[PDB]
């Protein structure tokens, strides 16, 4: 299962 | 930046002349992505190849596998044909069962 | 996904309690507790992260396990009066978005410290033939009942504070479009006190 | 506090119609999530906004449209309006530090038809004698009646001040005809002072309700006045005697 | 046993104004098992393993919203890193993700994985206490100041210890018969004259898995580590592996040469020697 990026995660 | 694929050809099971196998190109170690692989037979191109989906290593190289079924015999020659960015000319690399 | 217990506490003041929320997630990011005064939107409390993890301020303090959180309250005063939300992050869902439980709706009943009531007539400023009735300063365990009459209406009870003489107050409020209306028999439906005071 | 910033506050409208809900992120969030508390129903979500583009969708229904503008500030449209549409729309915007802050909230009412809506008629009542007598406290009663629907806000006005200590508002409106379902509200509002600040004719009280009602939005046919958004007030000054 | 699962992004920016392509491949040790591809007019995450073919809708449609949101947002960041080298929209980048968790013999979390890299280098990586990030340049430092603010790193270690290693304990129960197998491999020696009275050995190694395997050349006891062709480790594409190791041998009238083969599907360690 992978994770969920929450906001603001970009680089 | 750029960094050369490095191939290998052989079978999925020891060659029996006669017998049912899979002709393998392993085609490893490269960046970019974009890269161009053919299986021949007498330097003649086989249509039906199937293929790996693309993935890449901890060294963020790319790597994928070019497979086929075929039964050797010992006139018929098979080699791999591969082009990259990094490739002036297509790299041919012949298989040799008796490695 | 998300369930809070019990969906409305009735608490005397002083009285602790421990409001509950339990949750189901793929795997937890962040556990929310927010303050919903009626009118406003919901008011951040504190976020939870990882089991066996407390935050606290002031009266509430939060805990949190792998099925549950619960919202501690000590000693809840009448302004604690909300209710109190729970939410949940889920690290198997792209960003901050929170689902919420239904809440529980918290109401602290008062402590009245020097009781004293009474029914008194009210009467209009405006100069008119209408009249209220006032019933106030009652304890905390009496309660205002609503009449079967149409004609007649009767607030609940309702405490005020006097935030500068320490003093607060219970009230309820009563009025009728019929002339034959009078306080003595305006709150005549409710249980009120024996020594409650009616003037002549 | 919050800092995300919702309006109009509050909306009535009849069904069939369409209206529009702003909200302003707060100052530095990107990101804008739509809300909805339908009554005895909690917090449900509708959808995200992230930087001028759709991000995630939750329950939204087709006839709900929403959109976030380049300067961040977003729109929720509602259409072909149905009674179950009333409810509270609420918009957050989360941190980086991933908290989701809300605003205030915009308040729809939905109805079959807008001529059962009337502004509130609001009447103030003197402290009792006996009760000055008595405790040495004076009672002041404010009286908001005949109001639909219930979107109405209490407030004591002492010497042109809005006060808060020694006032309490009924939490919930009565129903003057309970058994008619458009029945019409009454509210009443509690404000307490020492005796002698009642006595002293210098002492200004009055009592404000404001009321939310038609935003020409919406078209009038009758005889008596169009109950448009207004504040209807009573006051009274101190009394010696 | 040792095993581990990881997920693997590419974002390619399409020179010079199209679409970036988001690609997401799952592995559970070698064995590839979900595949998601944004070039798609309808993109879902793909079954590529027969044991997760069981799991529900639900769990395909969690994967696709994380991946379609991933492709959303490796597009901004690939907008961000363009920024930051002062690169132009003209020209093919590419920002390159593997995350993942590794458990021990006894299945408990051992370490958690999140490295990125931008046009094949290591550009920010999370370090082995999952609370701190390694920035390669000042361009990695304006990333892990972003993603300090975020708390990237308190997230992925909720992650790595929580979700990662449960799911993994599951792919593992639910593909027993073929992940938590060890094949040991087939063995034997080659002989062929390189030039006038010099030979090459080559050992072979066929039908193993997992692919870790260690093939060396010792000359009468001691290790010939520079010498030998240590070739690398292939697959067979029946998810079995292939390896071989070749050394440069004088003729000597005698054989004092012998191959070493450990794999964790061999009770005892195999030598083996040129049998002609």
């Amino acid at each position: 299962h992978p994770v969920g990026q929450a906001d603001y995660f970009e680089y | 930046i750029q960094r050369t694929p490095k191939i290998q050809v052989y079978s999925r099971h020891p060659a029996e002349n006669g017998k049912s196998n899979f002709l393998n190109c392993y085609v490893s170690g490269f960046h970019p992505s974009d890269i161009e692989v053919d299986l021949l037979k007498n330097g003649e191109r086989i249509e039906k190849v199937e293929h790996s989906d693309l993935s890449f290593s901890k060294d963020w190289s790319f790597y994928l596998l070019y497979y086929t079924e075929f039964t050797p015999t010992e006139k018929d020659e098979y080699a791999c044909r591969v082009n990259h960015v990094t490739l002036s000319q297509p790299k041919i690399v012949k298989w040799d069962r008796d490695m | 996904q998300v369930t809070q217990s019990p969906e409305a506490l009735r608490l005397q003041e002083g009285e602790s309690s421990s409001l509950n929320c339990s949750y189901t997630v793929s795997g937890l990011r962040g556990l929310f507790w927010y303050r919903q005064d009626p009118g406003k939107g919901p008011e951040f409390l504190f976020t939870l992260y990882s089991a066996g993890e407390e935050k606290e301020k002031e009266r509430l303090k939060a805990t949190l396990t792998k099925k549950e959180s619960f919202l501690h309250i000590t000693a809840p005063k009448p302004e604690d009066s909300a209710t109190y939300l729970c939410a949940v992050q889920d690290l198997g869902t792209s960003g901050s978005r929170l689902t919420f439980g239904e809440g529980t709706q918290l109401t602290v009943n008062p402590n009245i410290q020097n009781p004293d009531p009474a029914v008194y007539q009210l009467r209009d400023s405006k100069s008119s033939d209408k009249s209220v009735c006032l019933f106030t300063d009652f304890d905390s365990q009496t309660n205002v009942s609503q009449s079967k009459d149409s004609d007649v209406y009767i607030t609940d009870k309702c405490v005020l504070d006097m935030r500068s003489m320490d003093f607060k107050s219970n009230s309820a409020v009563a009025w009728s479009n019929k002339s034959d209306f009078a306080c003595a028999n305006a709150f005549n439906n409710s249980i009120i006190p024996e020594d409650t005071f009616f003037p002549s | 506090d919050s800092g995300v910033t919702q309006t109009p506050k509050h909306l009535i409208t009849a069904t069939g119609q369409r209206v529009t809900l702003r909200c302003s992120p707060r100052s530095g969030d990107l990101s804008v999530y739509w809300y909805q508390q339908s009554l005895d129903q909690g917090l449900q979500f509708l959808i995200q906004y992230y930087n001028g583009e759709e991000r995630a969708k939750g329950n939204i229904l087709e006839r709900f449209s929403a959109q976030q503008f380049p300067d961040l500030h977003s729109e929720l449209n509602l259409s072909s309006l149905e009674l179950g549409d009333s409810a509270l729309y609420f918009c957050a915007s989360s941190a980086r530090s991933g908290e989701l802050f809300f605003g205030e909230g915009s308040r729809l009412t939905v109805l079959e038809d807008l001529k059962n809506v009337f502004p509130p008629e609001v009447a103030v009542f003197e402290p009792s004698e006996a009760e000055i007598s008595h405790t040495q406290k004076a009672t002041l009663v404010c009286l908001a009646t005949g109001f639909y629907p219930d979107h109405v806000e209490l407030s004591w006005w002492v010497n042109g001040k809005e006060v808060h200590s020694g006032v309490c508002t009924d939490p919930q409106p009565l129903k003057e005809q309970p058994a008619l379902n458009d029945s019409r509200y009454a509210l009443s509002s509690r404000l307490r002072v020492s005796a002698t600040f009642w006595q002293n004719p210098r002492n200004h009280f009055r009592c404000q309700v404001q009321f939310y009602g038609l935003s020409e939005n919406d078209e009038w046919t009758q005889d008596r006045a169009k109950p448009v958004t207004q504040i209807v007030s009573a006051e009274a000054w101190g009394r010696a005697d | 046993g040792s095993h581990s699962m990881r997920y693997f992004y590419t974002a390619m920016s399409r020179p010079g104004r199209g679409e970036p392509r988001f690609i997401a491949v799952g592995y559970v040790d070698d064995t590839q098992f979900v595949r998601f591809d944004s070039d798609a007019a309808s993109p879902r995450t793909e079954p590529r393993a027969p044991w997760i073919e069981q799991e529900g809708p639900e769990y395909w449609d969690r994967n696709t919203q994380i991946f379609k949101t991933n492709t959303q947002t490796y597009r901004e960041s690939l907008r961000n890193l363009r920024g930051y080298y002062n690169q132009s929209e003209a020209g093919s980048h590419i920002i390159q993700r593997m995350y993942g968790c590794d458990l021990g013999p006894d299945g408990r979390l051992l370490r958690g994985h999140d490295q990125s890299a931008y046009d094949g280098k290591d550009y920010i990586a999370l370090n082995e206490d999952l609370s701190s990030w390694t920035a390669a340049d000042t361009a990695a430092q304006i990333t892990q100041r972003k993603w300090e603010a975020a708390r990237v790193a308190e997230q992925l270690r909720a992650y790595l210890e929580g979700l990662c290693v449960e799911w993994l304990r599951r792919y593992l129960e639910n593909g027993k018969e073929t992940l938590q197998r060890a094949d040991p491999p087939k063995t034997h020696v080659t002989h062929h004259p390189v030039s006038d009275h010099e030979a090459t050995l080559r050992c072979w190694a066929l039908g193993f898995y997992p692919a870790e395997i260690t093939l060396t050349w010792q000359r009468d006891g001691e290790d010939q580590t520079q010498d030998t062709e240590l070739v690398e480790t292939r697959p067979a594409g029946d998810r079995t592996f292939q390896k071989w190791a070749a050394v440069v041998v004088p003729s000597g009238e005698e054989q004092r040469y012998t191959c070493h083969v450990q794999h964790e599907g061999l009770p005892k360690p195999l030598t083996l020697r040129w049998e002609p």
